């Protein structure tokens, strides 16, 4: 009856195939890099 | 000087012939223009 544990561990490479099957159906999206930092304070010029 | 008129040796370009047939009034000069330009730096692009 331990064969169940042994085989569950052995035949685990198919988990990757299942993951690929899920991934292909997953909706994909991309993110762009965020401009970081203490942005310089620039204000209006002196006008009249 | 305008002939057959009062003005004699008046000064100032008239509305008659300021071009004098000159090709063009070529003025060469530099210009420094400080303006608030738009830019995202090298950001806001895909992470790859």
């Amino acid at each position: 009856a331990s064969l169940i544990y042994r085989q569950l561990l052995t035949n685990s490479y198919t988990v990757d195939l299942s993951d690929e099957i899920q991934e292909i159906g997953s909706t994909k999206s991309q993110n762009v890099t965020i401009n970081p930092g203490p942005f310089a304070q620039t204000g209006y010029a002196p006008v009249n | 000087k305008l002939t057959r008129t009062r003005l004699d040796r008046l000064y100032g370009l008239p509305a008659a012939d300021p071009n004098n047939g000159k090709e063009y009034y070529e003025i060469a000069g530099r210009f420094s223009l400080i303006s608030l330009v738009p830019s995202n730096d090298d950001y806001q692009t895909p992470i790859a």
